[PDB]
């Protein structure tokens, strides 16, 4: 069975991002207490961060987009108004004591787990803090400061051909999408709703560029996908980037937010079906890391995150066991979630279209 | 329909597509503190032990921030895999004490009712302060202070 | 209530403590076993001779708990 | 009666028993007290420290019984 | 009282905080003397 690599902190349960806003940060606290008391905390190595500095966070950033992050307080929040407007900091990216903190842990988790792999003493690593995928080069976008995934990928690449970066979360994976637009070493699949929604990207046509291009895939949706309707539509997919790609490393954003009863999202999948994707990856035995991301109902994200782990270490688990949140978890206490009486809008011919767009575009790449 | 500026695109992943183990940090990057152990714990016949460790600690033994099961956890990982080891440095002169090298664990541990109440009148006039409630109480940080504002949120219902 | 700390902590040591009572009684099942030998040898065959070693032993046990009286 | 016999040597050897047996609790008996004095120390006077070090130890007894099931 | 109530009594009240007439108009089918009633009841529970 596949190693298992665990990343956390501690303060970064405790961070806080301010009133009503969606984001927040408690919720891989909540994560990592359930792994715990289901008793997986256990089977795998547990691994605190160290701080990421400004060092390593420039190596895909600008220098003072770092420094004005590193510099940037409340405090000082009339004084930088200025540069504020130009980094985009604001009305849902807002300024919060401990934000560069906060940065530094959740992308340390993720380059100590890159080097983890490029190191091959793990085959999975994992770390939820992490999978900030909207974050740019010289700004913050979409909640996100920095970009975790491409400074994880750039240190991949050193040992790496080709590294494969997915995504499931609901929002278009734009930032690393955007970062690699012109690189055919780094294909950039993402499956994501479309129409009247953040970050209005990913369309069909959206396909890169010069070297890129043919190495960004898209597939846009609608309301109201079901589990079985996106399994019949990511396995398929999957296979094919398998086997035109053929990367040797993977990079799986485990968007929660396309999960049923999303506060901001408008899909309806389940733990089993949002998972199911996760066992799949795995299923075909590459060198390993997920990432979280967005996900807003909290209590589903402690469900799905936790899940997902127990399917990176192929074991089974029931019934929420005991935990400082239990009482989080509604009057069921139960892992699994249903879908919703709400309506798929992506009906049978708007998939089997797109599909075969697709198909095409995967025939176009080299192969026996 | 976004634009791709060729001055913010990315930075050039610089890859030599091989650099197999080129000595590499992480050990730096992250830092070990749990490693798998079945070999005499878990052979079917102390993996059960453990479980009466846990439970056990949830009770009438020290507290550190007062969550006792908690402490038993930390110790366990504390010992590496050995039993009197653990129970010795968990009652042993101090918690803190053994294991200051991670840090993590001060970061996880981390109230008297005059602030409680002074707290419940600071929030029923702000609401959403944050600022000059932490001036209200300068020995508490924004980080406690929300905290228990979370397990009162909890103790609602 | 909160002392049930006792029964738990208990729980944890009863498999350590129950190894070194074995490795005690092991010194005495001797003279348990050939007195429950010699009952029945005097006694028929309707003598459980292992139930009265155990029976023995679990007296002793008994006993003992006026150490903590 | 058999278990007449047998009781009568447990008699006889119980001195010798409870002996080693409060040399092996002399051991274990530092961690019942911390316990029993940590209960104290949280829930305050009217706690009985020695009397839940004694019945800790005496259920210790009960449960070794299971050794002669 | 129902938790439906109850929660639009937390807002209610947080909103508010000393009106006793509006939030009487909030729940017409509940009386000041229970809506004051459940106030102390929770008062004492914050304890
Ligand atoms: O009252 P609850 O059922 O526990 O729900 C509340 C409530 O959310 P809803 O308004 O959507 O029910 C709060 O929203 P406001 O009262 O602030 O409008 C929200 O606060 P935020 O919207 O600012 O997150 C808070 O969340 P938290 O506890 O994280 O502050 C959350 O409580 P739960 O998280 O326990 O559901
Ligand atoms: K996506
Ligand atoms: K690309
Ligand atoms: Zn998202």
């Amino acid at each position: 069975r596949r190693k298992v690599c665990y990343y956390y902190d501690g303060d970064v349960g405790n961070y806080y991002y301010g009133q009503g806003h969606p984001m927040k940060p408690h919720r891989i606290r909540m994560t990592h207490n359930l792994l715990l008391n289901y008793g997986l905390y256990r089977k795998m190595e547990i691994y605190r961060p160290h701080k990421a500095n400004a060092e390593e966070m420039t190596k895909y950033h600008s220098d003072d987009y770092i420094k004005f992050l590193r510099s940037i307080r409340p405090d000082n929040m009339s004084e930088y108004s200025k540069q504020m407007q130009r980094f985009n900091v604001g009305e849902d990216c807002p300024v919060f004591d401990g934000l560069f903190e906060f940065c530094q842990l959740s992308t340390g988790g993720s380059v100590a787990s890159a080097v983890k792999l490029n190191k091959q003493q793990t085959d999975i690593a994992v770390n939820w803090a992490g999978g900030l995928h909207h974050a740019k080069k010289s700004e913050a976008s979409g909640f996100c400061y920095v970009n975790d995934i491409v400074l994880a990928i750039l240190e991949l690449l050193k040992y790496h051909q080709r590294v494969l970066y997915i995504d499931i979360d609901i929002h278009h994976g734009d930032g690393v999408e955007e970062a690699f637009y012109t690189t055919d070493r780094v294909m950039t699949v993402s499956f994501h709703k479309y129409g009247e929604y953040f970050p209005g990207t990913g369309d069909l046509r959206d396909i890169g560029a010069g070297k890129g291009k043919y190495y960004a895939v898209n597939y846009p949706l609608r309301d109201g996908i079901d589990d079985e309707s996106y399994e019949a539509i990511f396995k398929p997919v999957m296979s094919k980037v398998m086997e035109m790609f053929q990367p040797s490393a993977v990079v799986l954003q485990c968007g929660s937010d396309s999960l049923s009863g999303d506060r901001l999202g408008c899909f309806n999948l389940t733990i089993k079906g949002h998972a199911k994707c996760v066992e799949f990856v795995k299923s075909f035995n590459l060198p390993m890391l997920m990432l979280g991301g967005g996900g807003y109902t909290i209590r589903n994200v402690a469900r799905c995150w936790t899940y997902e782990t127990a399917v990176a270490l192929d074991t089974e688990i029931p019934e929420l066991p005991y935990n400082d949140y239990f009482e989080y978890f509604g009057p069921d206490f139960k892992l699994h979630i249903s879908p919703s009486n709400m309506t798929n809008q992506n009906t049978n011919e708007y998939l089997e279209k797109i599909k075969q767009r697709l198909f095409e575009n995967l025939r176009m790449l080299p192969h026996a | 329909e976004p634009r791709i500026n060729v001055g913010s695109r990315f930075q050039a992943e610089i890859p030599l597509m091989r650099d197999r183990a080129l000595a590499a940090a992480d050990p730096h990057k992250a830092d070990l503190v749990w490693q798998p152990w079945e070999d005499l714990e878990s052979s079917r016949e102390k993996q059960r032990q453990v479980e009466d460790l846990l439970t056990a600690a949830c009770s009438s033994i020290f507290p550190g921030a007062g969550t006792n099961q908690e402490l038993a956890l930390h110790c366990l990982h504390e010992s590496r895999g050995d039993i009197l080891e653990t129970l010795n440095k968990l009652l042993l002169k101090k918690p803190l004490r053994p294991h200051n090298h991670p840090l993590a664990t001060y970061h996880y541990t981390g109230w008297k009712m005059a602030e409680r109440k002074l707290f419940n009148k600071g929030i029923a006039i702000y609401k959403k302060d944050f600022f000059l409630v932490q001036k209200l109480i300068q020995t508490k940080t924004v980080a406690q202070c929300v905290e228990f504002y979370y397990t009162y949120k909890k103790q609602v219902k | 209530d909160p002392a049930i700390s006792m029964d738990l902590l208990r729980a944890v040591l009863q498999p350590s403590i129950n190894e070194e009572i074995q490795t005690v009684f092991n010194k005495y099942m001797k003279f348990f076993q050939k007195a429950a030998l010699n009952v029945r040898d005097n006694v028929g065959e309707e003598v459980d001779a292992e139930q009265l070693i155990q029976e023995a032993c679990r007296s002793c046990l008994e006993q003992a708990k006026l150490l903590f009286s």
